[PDB]
């Protein structure tokens, strides 16, 4: 979180923690409760969030779920909307550390080559992600939204 | 809604197929639990303010929700909760006759969800008293219902949970 | 800077028309109006009923002057079609909020008034929800029974002209009425 | 179902409306027996006076079938 | 279905079902079994009932099949066997719910406005329906057709 | 009646009567020879019925009986009686009308509220019809009795 | 409206007695009809449309009626006197299922002499049209059902003159 | 909504300059075009049912979507999409008329994408049945009238997609 | 505009555009170049025509021009002269759309509210505006001058 | 809405306590209070016309507001934004009399920023209207009464921005 990057900072430096450091720090010990309600908010929606995410993303893409498609068939449907399942869970994860980097460590290095491998499309899991996102923001308030806009915001960048 | 002979019908139209022997079984094996689901569905109706009284008792009241500062605290709130209660219960006679579980979904469990987390009700004690009732309505249909009976139920606790 | 059509608009005025029928009216005058009766609260925007829609029996009191326009709505909301199209899909919240904008014209209010209804529905049946708010003062008081329902967003209830143009403009009916023979979703290109 | 044809006349005098308001101030008009009771409420609410009333449907004193 | 019309009432009146309703239920069970039988004849005579209906469909109107006629030319006149091959799909579909609301939402509900695009004449239609009934009826046994007949004669006065 | 539910639901839809609803007419004309006997047989049994059902109900509720208890004194008993003996005959014009539509006009709407002002209580009343039911099913035949039992059902969950 | 059986049951209830023998034969009568009544009714709803342009070719149509100056003349006229012939039939048909005539004085009886009195429609060319969709439904249902078919269109005859 | 004439004089009306030739010059392009509009229109009018039915022929009908399965399956759903044929042509005669395409965005164009996403009905489809209407629709115009109205087709062909 | 109204009254019926409505329109746009003289005239001789009206309307009304009136001041005036030209834009523009809604719109809606916030007498606006008229009659030609006077009477009759 | 008796009522209702003292001292001051309020309110009802006529001549008339371009310019604007300078005076006072800023809340604040956003109307200019208001009244008041109507005026103005 947050505070590991200051930390970390102030240890390249080789220098006690610096006076705005730690007030920055103070300033996140402090909006961490309100940001532990938008991330439970979106837990408990997160079922709906992912249903309706993988229809538009499907409606989006005919050819992810066709027979050529990695998508297709039940147990492929079931995997896509797991890994939609999986970046959500990320993105709770995200808003209450403050930081993107839990989400990083767990899903987005080596993104690439996994799916490569798989040979799932990478655009269009960048389209869940951001279909994800435009029905979790329609849940959240306005500037509950904008915060948690940036973490999935990040993540299309990332699968990009 | 849809029922189990619809459904039939409509996977079988989607295909364009005409109604084959399999269909057909299918639809046998509902006419025969007919007979029993309505017996069930009129020993509900007839018992249905006692059914709710008892799973009240055994979970909702003498509780902290009764008491000052609880969802169910103050005549309103309380009067809301059995009304609920009896919502669900009328809806899964209806899914038992039925013999398919949409109707629940169109009208019960489609943004109840929502509904009672912005209300602040407590979706584990409204499951709680699913269940309860689901116990007290298994003894009344007796056994070959109450199997029958019990699944809607299980259905629409899975939904709110 | 700011043009004319930039807050409210000119539209949403002027796409607002009172209808009274009347006795001596000549029928095609008439039937502009029964039309519009359909149109807003069976939500047929194409603007002219089909057939089968049509309350018959309805229109001939109608036309007769045997019934007033407030009974000629309420007939409607008490016939099985309203039932089919818009009670029996929807949930019983949003069945109200599908009351208040087919009578009414606008959102609903407050959750108590959802409350109510949705109490109205519970316990007693979809016409005596529909009556109640045919009954309600509200309605009497913006359409007494001469004036066909219109879509009015009001604005006086905090927050009811943002509702009012969410339900009005934005949500198109999302739901098939009829169950039977549910959509594939692909076949999209032809 | 039992049916009224009521005629009543209402005067408006809370406020003056432009709009012509003849259809509502003398209305001869067919109500369910059910409605007629909040009907016939409203009318005197308003200060309304309900001319006339009759039963247009329906036999009086019908156990069934009312 | 007749179960589903039975459930909407009540859930309008907001009643659990009355006594007279469920005893309709348990009528229709019973019947059921007879049903699927009637429903299973029409099926396999399929094939036959259309082509026997189709002649005699054209042999009562020889205009349809002519130049200026809808129905005129094999593309043409295949569409409409398969027309007439839908509406003995839906009555089987009838006699196996026991009510026409199955038969109702998927041919009765838009038909005029359909065929007056197509400029498919609905009279035509209508006899054709009418033929496929007295093949129908001839396969089926007295009492069967009486049950046939019904949906049949349903069809027939939806399409005028 | 089945036939007046039947008519009132096809002039709501403006329609003839549908196939469905004119098989369940035909169900119960035939049922109605059987009907009349069911009735008949309550009917004659009808002051033993409501007899043996007082006793029954008095045993059940002491209280109702008793100085405090509406039911006390024998002006009041004779009323419970009379009470008892009208919704019996009620039921028996149920099971002719194959409807609890003749039930429910005379006897079920407007009851809570008649009695409130009496100051019955509803529960005990239903009690009553429950006894009334046990002692009817004993004289007729089971079959008979399953017939019965839905209209002394729907009594009792009407009063409740 | 009402219906037979819940005539004979609404004259019993006015007494007050419990249903007796003579109550029980008038309501064993009606059920032997109704095999019959049920399969005419099912004759005219098919052959309805048939059996109103028989009796408007009969009656209305080739008249003074349709010429200009006529009430059937325009199409908007026209249009509505075929629709009340369709009203007409419908209601006879369900006054012969019933059983009873009252359904027809509560719904199309009950001030239509005023209504067309007022719209000047002719009441005998009226009461004409219905004694000819009379005579074309009593071929169509056969005798026996003829008999039953008949008395509801002549009330509604007298009714209307 | 607004037209040419109410957006010239917008402009100037948050400018606050009176009309000047330059404005005028605009307004008097939009008077000889008028002309030719309106016979257009008349055309379409005429031609409205015929134009939707060849559009439908061009790409809906003989497809996927008239097959079972498709969206365009059963009468209900064939009929809800001419009627939506109907209104857009209705509506693209609209804005023709009035020179301006703003017209489409507040009736037709706001909402529309999502109320097809949640229907399921096909995007792409549409706009394909609404590029054929508008090729009918220029061959029955004229050239000099085609152009005008392709431009309004096309708007309402990106607002979907 | 008059291509905007019968727009709205086509929507409202939810029809194409009648013969009648196209034939208005096309009247509408051979009037349209005429109408464009009769504008430009007006725009050319605006300063003057508000110049001499104001010395009309002050004549007419010496009390708004007094200290007690709201036109009194030289500031005060200065607006009371905006006001008549604000005005006289908008029937220019009223002149070339053919109708009154330009106008109606922009001046029209909320005018008495307006004016009675401000307490300016609304009679003594209408003079000023009728004073224009008179002014604007004599620089137009005479059924140049009928056209321009149908739209300050339109004015004259909204605000009085 | 709540006011500030009922809010102390409400306190101890979810405590299920009765009211005590320490209760009772805080009510006691609302009623101390109350007499002033009521003054005061009595002077801004008569005074309320004027004071959105002073109001708006310091902050809005006169500016870039009403100068075409403007948010304010046109008649139907400019009357739509005194209808605004109303409410919120009449809110404020109703608050006043409440002793709670509760009913600003439910009535005024929620929503009003998403509205006027959309609408495009300056949240800047209308709270400078607000603080306008508030001195005019100030004055008319008198000081006591003063005090406690800023705070309200101040409340909606915190609430735009
Ligand atoms: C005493 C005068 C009568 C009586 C009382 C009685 N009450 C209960 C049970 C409950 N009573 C309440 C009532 C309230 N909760 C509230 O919030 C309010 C308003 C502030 C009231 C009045 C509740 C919630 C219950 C449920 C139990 C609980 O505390 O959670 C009983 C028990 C009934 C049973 O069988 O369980 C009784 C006996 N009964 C009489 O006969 C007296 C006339
Ligand atoms: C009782 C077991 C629990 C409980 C119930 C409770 N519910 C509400 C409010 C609502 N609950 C619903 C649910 C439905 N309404 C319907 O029509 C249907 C489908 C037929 C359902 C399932 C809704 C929509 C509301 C809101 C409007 C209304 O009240 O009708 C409350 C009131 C909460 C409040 O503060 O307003 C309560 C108490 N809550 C409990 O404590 C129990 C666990
Ligand atoms: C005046 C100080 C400023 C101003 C205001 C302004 N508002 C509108 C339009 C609306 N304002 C509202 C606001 C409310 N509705 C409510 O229910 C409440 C709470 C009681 C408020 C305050 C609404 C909903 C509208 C739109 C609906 C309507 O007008 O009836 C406008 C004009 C927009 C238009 O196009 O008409 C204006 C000008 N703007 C300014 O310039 C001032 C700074
Ligand atoms: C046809 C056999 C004859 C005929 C009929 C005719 N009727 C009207 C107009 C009306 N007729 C009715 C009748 C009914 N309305 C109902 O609801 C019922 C009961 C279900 C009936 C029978 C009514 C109310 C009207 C007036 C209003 C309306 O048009 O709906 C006309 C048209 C008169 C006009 O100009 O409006 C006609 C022609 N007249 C004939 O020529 C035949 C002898
Ligand atoms: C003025 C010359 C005389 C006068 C008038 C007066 N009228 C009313 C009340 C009503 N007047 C009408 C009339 C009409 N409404 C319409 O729609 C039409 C046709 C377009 C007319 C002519 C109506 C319906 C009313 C009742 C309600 C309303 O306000 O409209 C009153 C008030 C009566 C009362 O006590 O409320 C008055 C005074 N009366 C005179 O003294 C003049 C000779
Ligand atoms: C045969 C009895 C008559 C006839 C038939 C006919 N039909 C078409 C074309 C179509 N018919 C349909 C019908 C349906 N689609 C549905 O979903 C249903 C209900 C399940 C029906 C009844 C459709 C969709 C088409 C269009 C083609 C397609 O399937 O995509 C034609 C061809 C006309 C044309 O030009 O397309 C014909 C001839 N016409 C007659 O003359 C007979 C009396
Ligand atoms: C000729 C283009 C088509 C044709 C004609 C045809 N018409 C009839 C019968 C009638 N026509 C009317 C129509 C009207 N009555 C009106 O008042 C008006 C409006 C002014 C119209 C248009 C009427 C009332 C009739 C019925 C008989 C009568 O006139 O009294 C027929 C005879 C009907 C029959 O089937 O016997 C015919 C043949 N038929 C075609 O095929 C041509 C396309
Ligand atoms: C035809 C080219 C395509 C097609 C059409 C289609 N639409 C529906 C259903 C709806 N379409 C709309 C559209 C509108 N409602 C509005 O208010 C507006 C703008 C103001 C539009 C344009 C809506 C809301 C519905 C739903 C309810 C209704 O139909 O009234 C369907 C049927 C979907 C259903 O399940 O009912 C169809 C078939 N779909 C295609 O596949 C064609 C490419
Ligand atoms: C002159 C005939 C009369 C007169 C004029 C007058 N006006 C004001 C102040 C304002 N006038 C307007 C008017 C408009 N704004 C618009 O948008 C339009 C339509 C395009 C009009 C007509 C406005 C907004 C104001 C407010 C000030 C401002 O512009 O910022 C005054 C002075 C106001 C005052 O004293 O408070 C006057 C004098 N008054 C008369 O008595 C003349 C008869």
């Amino acid at each position: 979180s947050v505070l590991t990057k200051a930390i970390v900072n102030a240890d390249a430096e080789a220098r006690y923690l610096s006076p705005g450091e730690l007030d920055r720090i103070k300033s996140f010990v402090a909006s961490g409760e309100r940001r532990l309600r938008i991330a439970q908010t979106l837990t408990e929606a997160r079922e709906r969030i992912v249903k309706q995410a993988g229809d538009q993303l499907f409606q989006k893409r005919p050819d992810v779920v066709s027979p050529g498609g990695n998508a297709y068939g039940e147990k492929m449907t079931a995997l896509c909307l797991r890994d939609l399942d999986y970046y959500l869970r990320l993105v709770t994860y995200g808003i209450v550390a403050g930081d993107v980097t839990p989400i990083e460590e767990i899903g987005i290095i080596g993104v690439k080559e996994m799916y490569n491998s798989l040979q799932t499309p990478i655009p269009a899991v960048a389209e869940g992600v951001r279909a994800m996102k435009n029905v979790a923001t329609s849940l959240l308030s306005g500037d509950d939204a904008a915060e948690a806009g940036f973490y999935f915001d990040y993540l299309v960048g990332a699968m990009q | 809604m849809q029922d189990a002979i619809t459904a039939v019908i409509n996977n079988y139209d989607v295909q364009g197929k005409y109604l084959d022997g399999a269909a057909l079984d299918k639809l046998k094996a509902y006419f025969t639990t007919g007979a029993v689901r309505v017996r069930a569905a009129a020993v509900i109706s007839s018992n249905a303010t006692t059914i709710i009284k008892e799973a009240a008792a055994k979970a909702l009241i003498y509780s902290d929700l009764t008491r000052p500062g609880g969802n169910m605290y103050t005549t309103r709130r309380y009067a809301a909760c059995i009304r609920d209660m009896d919502y669900f219960l009328r809806y899964a006679t209806y899914a038992m006759l039925a013999g398919d579980p949409s109707i629940l979904d169109e009208r019960v469990l489609n943004g109840l969800k929502e509904t009672y987390n912005s209300l602040g009700v407590p979706i584990a004690a409204t499951v709680g008293g699913i269940q309860a009732m689901k116990e007290v309505v298994g003894g009344l249909v007796g056994p070959d219902a109450a199997k029958e009976a019990s699944i809607y139920f299980d259905y629409l606790s899975s939904g709110l949970s | 800077g700011q043009s004319v059509e930039v807050g409210v608009g000119t539209l949403r005025r002027q796409l607002e028309h009172i209808y009274r029928i009347a006795p001596d009216a000549t029928r095609s005058e008439k039937d502009v109006a029964i039309n519009a009766i359909y149109r807003q609260v069976l939500d047929v925007f194409a603007g002219i009923p089909p057939s089968y829609l049509r309350l018959s029996e309805a229109e001939s009191k109608l036309k007769n002057n045997e019934i007033s326009v407030r009974e000629f709505v309420r007939r409607l909301g008490r016939s099985e079609n309203y039932r089919k199209r818009f009670f029996e899909p929807y949930s019983s919240p949003k069945v109200v909020e599908l009351l208040t904008k087919h009578f009414l014209g606008r959102a609903p209010i407050s959750q108590q008034e959802i409350s109510t209804y949705v109490q109205i529905l519970g316990t007693k049946g979809l016409a005596a929800a529909v009556d109640a708010i045919v009954e309600s003062p509200e309605y009497l008081t913006i359409f007494n029974e001469d004036i066909v329902p219109y879509r009015r967003y009001p604005t006086l209830p905090a927050g009811n002209y943002r509702a009012s143009v969410r339900v009005n403009d934005e949500e198109l009916i999302s739901q098939s009425w009829s169950s039977l023979s549910p959509t594939y979703t692909g076949y999209q290109y032809v | 179902s039992r049916y009224f044809k009521v005629t009543a006349c209402i005067p408006s005098l809370k406020r003056v409306r432009t709009g012509r308001e003849l259809q509502n101030t003398f209305f001869t008009k067919l109500v369910p027996y059910e409605n007629w009771f909040t009907e016939q409420q409203r009318i005197q609410k308003a200060g309304g006076k309900v001319l006339s009333v009759k039963l247009f449907t329906g036999v009086q004193g019908a156990n069934t079938g009312v």
